């Protein structure tokens, strides 16, 4: 294909809150002024930020600005806030086809927070299905690098576990994680104690939360 | 006054069947703008699909879908349509109807999910999570549903603060996710906290009261 | 000698238009204000209404040691712009000329603003003539317009839209309005302050009973415009500009809040405002909105309360000068 | 009675490629006769008609530009605070207030109020006489289109060629590739009066930080009023035993006043045949300040046999004349062109004499009689002007006694010096 390529550099290091940031968008061909910037919050729909390479879209705060030279453009943000921590795209519309970019995600740098751990036993409604699932929540921590581990009567268990992570919060810039150990009733009735451990850089000592049957 | 656009008509289709998507727009003169469809895969970049002019005599498509997609509009009802030929597994994405300004797109809708797979719809299961102080937390587990998405709210949605909906995980044709809420210890179990789960495909609507 | 300029159109046209001009004169001491009489040497038919005696409550402030002493009394003024109903509206037909003044005053001095309104035929009969007010002479100059179809507005020749239906260029023009007292027996059709309250209020005011209306002339010449005319876009525009600039549109030093009794025979306060010193800026005349029967006020050195969002102790000004945008064609 | 006023004959040994740079307000007329390299007497007509440039600009309605007058007032109070009382400037359309709360000393105090640190001095800058002076639009995207018609032998094809489209046939291809434009996105077009009067172009139209005096300071947006701040600072001028007055050493003239003062320093533009909607603004630029790059190519596999059966016959006759043969007066010729054996045929008629051709007129003839007007300038005293097709002309002509934004290119060999001053 002989289309224009919009090189958008991902993997931007975290920046502190309230400072000034600048994202770049390189082009394989000069489009001269036909560039638009977009913002896609995690889970929500995209949002037009800047059109015409220098014109702010309606409903965009005054702390946004854009400029650029030939085939080398930038998007500057002054006075960072916890809300505008999302993925940004650049689109050229000079010649067909009107192509998009790769995407650059920001990350607000806050103070280290301890995770709020919690464990939940399987419910009586789930026991009717024949299987059991122990849930362990880890909400409102920073940074995102965290590790989880399950213990069954003191023995390590690292199979049949399904866990997921959330993106950075738009209100307090914290992360969260939910782990679920799935087993059957035949195996759940064999053991008594179940433990959910977590290791984070906020404390070298791992936090422990368990429950008996 | 305000601009509002909503998509509809998506869901799950077999690999080789047709599907027509609709999009209702309001708050602006629908018969003065160019309309366009833009889809985005799960965790990938945006991809322009089609574009239509004011009346409907000029329609632009992509070189991939040669005659497979057909964009149309109805100015009398201010609606946008996108008829699709027998689809393939590479069309599974979320489609947005946008207001094309001959180039940039200045307004995007909510977006509907289109899944092209040979699997069958499955009904979810909602399980409450009882504690087992200072700031108590509760959970709501939605296990074994297909396909995406689901809607999880707390007390008709008036608990947006302190809520945490977690991304689902796919386990061999069966999704499952969980939601976490945090309320003060003086409210629970002093007040009835209710978890609301909705699944469009299976027509599931479950409201569970969390009790110890 | 002051200068009162009248811009004359090329034709009379549809018959019912009036010319208007006005000039603000230099300050005169307060003691001289009660003696002021308009004299005319002009070849036109003066309406006699405005030169009769007209009862006003005079409301004044003095420093004391909140820090103010106010007082009031009933006096008779003459020559002020208290125009009876129908006089302006039918002046094109009666061939009557209205000449009157309003007063813009601080504690010690007043600047009269002289208004001259009359039939467009005066432009045929008259190039210049003289008015006198106390010791000041006023040169009225009738001057033929640079334009072919409209009026010179902001250095541009402009003709406004004429059709009664809905359909252009936009030009900002002067509007001058005179408060007319006019009662009806039954209902609320003449409750002028209620019209202001609907436009700018949250909640219900109990007692704003003044009955009357404004009669306005647009630019240097127009047919009279009645305020409020409910379905007229110009009436709506004038009312909105009145609501946001209740003392008109165009150093004065603000001292503080004052209250007083109008009429002076009231046992409690019926009016409020803001005392000031320095150069008079706004007119110092109005009517209480609270009384059906007009209570006219002259308040030198006080900006009487005209904020329509307030319920009590407020007023409407006797004259009002501002600007509204008109749709039309520049040529 | 025919005369050698034919078009440029081009042998089709190789492909015929052409590049064009059409001005903005210009219509081109390129016509030749493609010759079969295997037969000198086999020629087919080739006509290329390109219209003017249609500029389509998706715009953003900025609203109305307002003009006001600067005013400053001062309010003094002896006791209390500045945030306790109201002021007449707070209820205006646009107002900026700076107050010296609790800053009552004694050198700035009046004869009254023998107090210190208890008064209030408020200063209000407001704008009155707000009237609209023009309408402003902001360019979001641009699009240029031209309507092109081709006529090859007996086939006729027309299309509106865009930047992402080309008129492609079995033998001819017309593409629109580039466009040099005076306008570009993020520009602000301001129309003081109506549309046809033209407007001005502003690049630094203030959007976020507007000040009194900048282009776009006071705007009448459909949502409401958008008032700017001031370019200056406040100060308290006071004397002994006098009320403290308030001064403002800043900009007093409004944005419209400064724009009128230095109007010559801005870019101007004209429009013709305007069409504005809630989303677009279409017009034709008459200033000829835009150039479109068009590429035309005709293959040499024309199949002269298929384009030769039943060609388009054209007969004509001069029927009227009006004007003079002087260089500057001009004359108008009327021709009765009769087209046969073809439903529609695109060609052009010329008003020629024994030597030259002083005018032309392109018309899409229908099957039957067609009245064609031709304007011309020039000629001599004994010039008998006639209507002429490629080669055949009318039987008789007429004689007289005592630019248009069209471009004609038929490749005809013009007369040399023998036709100059005769
Ligand atoms: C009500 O408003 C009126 C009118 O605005 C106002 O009265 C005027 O005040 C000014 C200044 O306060 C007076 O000006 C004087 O004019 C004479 C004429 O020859 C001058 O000679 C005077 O000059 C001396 O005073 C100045 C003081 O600063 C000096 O700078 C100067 O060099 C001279 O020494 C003087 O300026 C004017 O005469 C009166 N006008 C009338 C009509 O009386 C009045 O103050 C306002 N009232 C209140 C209570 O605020
Ligand atoms: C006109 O009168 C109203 C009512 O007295 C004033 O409105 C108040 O203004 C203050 C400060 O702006 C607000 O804190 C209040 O909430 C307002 N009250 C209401 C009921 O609206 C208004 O400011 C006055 N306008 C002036 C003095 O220009
Ligand atoms: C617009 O037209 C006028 C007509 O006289 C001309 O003088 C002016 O130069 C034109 N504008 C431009 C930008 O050429």
């Amino acid at each position: 294909t002989g289309d224009i390529v919009m090189t958008q550099s991902p993997a931007f290091p975290p920046v502190s809150l309230g400072d000034t940031v600048t994202i770049t968008c390189q082009a394989s061909q000069s489009v001269y002024k036909n560039l638009a910037w977009y913002q896609q919050k995690p889970g929500k729909s995209p949002r037009l930020l800047i059109f015409g390479m220098s014109s702010l879209a309606d409903g965009v705060p005054s702390r946004f600005s854009a400029s650029g030279s030939d085939k080398q453009y930038s998007l500057k943000i002054r006075g960072l806030q916890p809300e505008d921590a999302a993925i940004y795209y650049c689109q050229q519309h000079y010649i067909a086809p009107y192509t998009f970019g790769a995407g650059t995600r920001l990350e607000i740098k806050r103070t280290d927070a301890a995770p709020t751990v919690s464990i939940f036993p399987p419910s009586s409604e789930q026991l009717t299905s024949g299987g059991a699932s122990v849930v362990c929540f880890l909400n409102n921590f920073y940074p995102k690098d965290i590790n989880v581990k399950w213990k069954i009567d003191g023995s390590e268990r690292q199979n049949g576990v399904l866990n997921s992570w959330t993106d950075q919060d738009s209100k307090d810039s914290t992360y969260s994680m939910s782990s679920t150990l799935t087993l059957t009733k035949d195996e759940y009735e064999r053991h008594n104690s179940y433990t959910c451990e977590a290791t984070h850089k906020t404390s070298t000592s791992p936090i422990v939360k368990s429950f008996n049957r | 006054g305000q601009v509002q656009m909503k998509e509809s008509g998506g869901g799950l289709v077999q690999p080789g069947k047709s599907l027509k998507l609709s999009c209702a727009a309001s708050g602006f003169t629908f018969s003065d703008f160019w309309m366009s469809w833009v889809r985005q895969p799960s965790g990938k970049g945006l991809e322009w699909v089609a574009r239509i002019n004011t009346n409907g005599d000029t329609t632009h498509y992509t070189d991939d879908m040669k005659g497979r997609f057909t964009i149309s509009r109805d100015n009398a009802k201010t609606t946008l349509y996108l008829e699709m030929s027998p689809l393939k597994s590479e069309d599974t994405a979320m489609y947005y109807c946008t207001r094309d300004r001959l180039g940039p797109f200045d307004y995007w809708g909510q977006g509907t999910t289109v899944t092209v797979s040979s699997a069958t719809t499955k009904g979810p299961s909602v399980y409450p999570l009882a504690p087992g102080n200072s700031m108590v937390t509760l959970g709501c587990l939605v296990k074994g549903y297909f396909p995406e998405p689901v809607t999880v709210t707390w007390n008709s949605g008036s608990l947006s603060s302190g809520v945490h909906t977690f991304p689902a995980v796919l386990q061999s044709d069966l999704y499952t996710l969980s939601s976490s809420v945090t309320v003060p210890s003086s409210t629970w179990p002093s007040q009835t906290v209710t978890c609301n789960v909705a699944h469009p495909a299976s027509s599931t609507k479950v409201d569970k009261k969390i009790v110890p | 000698t002051g200068e009162l300029k009248i811009e004359c159109p090329h034709t009379i046209g549809l018959g019912q238009g009036l010319v208007i001009g006005s000039v603000e004169l230099p300050p005169v001491p307060l003691t001289q204000v009660e003696s002021l009489k308009l004299e005319s040497s002009c070849n036109f038919d003066l309406h006699t209404s405005t030169s009769s005696q007209q009862p006003f409550t005079k409301w004044t402030w003095e420093m004391k040691s909140t820090s103010f002493q106010t007082k009031s009394s009933e006096i008779n003024l003459r020559g002020l712009c208290l125009v009876p109903p129908l006089v302006i509206e039918t002046a094109a037909r009666t061939r009557k000329t209205i000449a009157c003044f309003d007063l813009s005053c601080n504690q010690t001095a007043c600047q009269p603003t002289v208004f001259l309104i009359g039939p467009i035929q005066t432009c045929i009969t008259t190039k210049s003539c003289l008015l006198g007010l106390g010791d000041q002479r006023i040169q009225v100059n009738y001057e033929k317009t640079y334009c072919v179809s409209g009026q010179l507005v902001e250095g541009v020749c402009f003709n406004p839209v004429h059709t009664m239906a809905l359909s252009y260029d936009i030009v900002t023009v002067m509007v001058r309005c005179f408060l007319i007292a006019k009662k009806v027996s039954t209902g609320d059709s003449m409750k002028l302050e209620k019209s202001f309250e609907t436009l700018v209020q949250k909640t219900s005011c109990t007692g704003n009973g003044f009955q009357g209306y404004y009669i306005c002339l647009v630019g240097s010449s127009s047919e009279p415009l009645y305020i409020p005319t409910l379905d007229d876009y110009r009436s709506a525009e004038v009312l909105s500009r009145m609501a946001f600039a209740p003392h008109g549109e165009d150093a004065m030093r603000i001292i503080g809040k004052v209250t007083g009794k109008a009429p002076s025979t009231e046992s409690s306060d019926t009016i409020q405002g803001v005392a000031f010193s320095g150069n008079p800026l706004y007119t110092s005349t109005g009517v209480l909105t609270a009384k059906d029967d007009p209570v006219y006020i002259w308040a030198p050195g006080i900006i009487m309360e005209g904020n329509h969002s307030v319920c009590d102790k407020k007023t409407l000004p006797l004259t009002w000068t501002g600007f509204i945008p008109l749709p039309g064609e520049i040529e | 009675t025919d005369t050698a006023h034919g078009s440029g004959i081009i042998p089709m040994r190789t492909d015929l490629e052409l590049d064009f740079s059409l001005p903005s307000s210009a219509s081109y007329t390129y016509r030749r006769q493609l010759q079969n390299p295997a037969n000198e007497q086999e020629k087919i007509p080739f006509h290329l008609q390109i219209s003017k440039q249609v500029i389509h600009a998706e715009i953003q309605h900025l609203g109305h530009w307002m003009d006001g007058t600067f005013n400053l007032k001062t309010a003094f109070h002896c006791y209390g605070s500045c945030e306790k009382y109201a002021y007449p400037w707070q209820t205006a359309g646009c107002f900026i207030e700076k107050d010296y709360e609790y800053e009552s000393g004694w050198g700035c105090n009046p004869p009254d109020c023998p107090g210190v640190g208890t008064g209030c001095t408020a200063c209000g800058v407001y704008l009155d006489k707000l009237k609209s002076v023009g309408k402003a639009f902001k360019i979001v995207s641009l699009r240029y289109t031209r309507k092109a018609c081709i006529q090859l032998g007996t086939e006729q094809t027309c299309k509106s060629v865009d930047s992402n489209d080309c008129l492609v046939t079995t033998s001819v291809k017309v593409c629109l590739i580039g466009t040099v434009s005076k306008f570009q996105p993020s520009d602000t077009l301001l129309f003081l009066g109506p549309l046809e009067q033209g407007g001005l172009i502003f690049k630094q139209w203030c959007t976020t930080t507007c000040q009194f005096g900048d282009p776009g300071d006071i705007m009448s947006t459909p949502v409401g009023m958008k008032c700017p701040e001031l370019n200056g600072s406040f100060r308290k001028k006071c004397a002994f035993a006098t009320t403290p007055v308030c001064q403002f050493d800043g900009n007093t003239l409004s944005g419209y006043k400064r724009m009128i003062a230095t109007k010559d320093s801005f870019q101007s533009f004209n429009v013709t045949e305007p069409h504005i909607s809630a989303s677009s603004l279409e017009w034709i630029d008459p200033d000829s300040s835009l150039r479109d790059h068009i590429n035309v190519i005709v293959g040499r596999d024309l199949s002269f046999q298929d384009l030769s059966e039943t060609p388009c016959q054209v007969d004509l006759a001069t029927t009227s004349i009006d004007g003079a043969w002087g260089s500057g007066v001009g004359f108008n010729l009327v021709c009765s062109v009769s087209l046969t054996e073809c439903s529609t045929f695109l060609t052009s008629i010329k008003a020629c004499d024994s030597a030259m051709c002083y005018g032309s007129t392109t018309a899409n003839l229908l099957r039957g009689q067609n009245t064609v007007h031709i304007v011309g300038k020039g000629g001599h005293s004994g010039s008998k002007f006639m209507c002429c097709h490629d080669t055949k002309c009318s039987s008789t002509g007429l004689v007289a006694a005592a630019d248009s934004d069209k471009i004609f290119d038929d490749g005809a060999p013009e007369c040399g010096i023998s036709c100059w001053f005769t």
